[PDB]
């Protein structure tokens, strides 16, 4: 929220990790986890 | 008047200080409004008279 309200200079990174043996999606963003997780099935086909 | 350009500048993340300074970007407009100086805000009211 601070650094929210103008153009900052840091690029930022996401990150996504899959999991083909439990379908399990988790994302990271500048190194920090999140909490936000997907759960898949399977035989499902997935593009980046 | 006062307050907007103090956003823009803290947009520009400027700091407060006692003399002038480009690369350290300080000065002395950045001060809370109990302890102004007659003279700024003398020279910040004349435009609008």
């Amino acid at each position: 929220p601070g650094q929210q309200g103008r153009i900052s200079h840091t690029d930022l990174v996401i990150g996504c990790l899959v999991d083909l043996a439990t379908g399990l999606m988790t994302f990271t963003a500048n190194g920090k986890e999140s909490n936000t997780f997907f759960q898949v099935e399977p035989n499902t086909k997935l593009f980046p | 008047t006062h307050e907007k350009w103090a956003f823009d500048k803290i947009q520009n993340n400027w700091s407060y200080g006692e003399n002038v300074d480009e690369e350290l970007k300080t000065h002395p407009m950045l001060r809370p409004y109990k302890t102004f100086s007659e003279k700024d805000k003398e020279i910040y009211r004349w435009p609008i008279k």
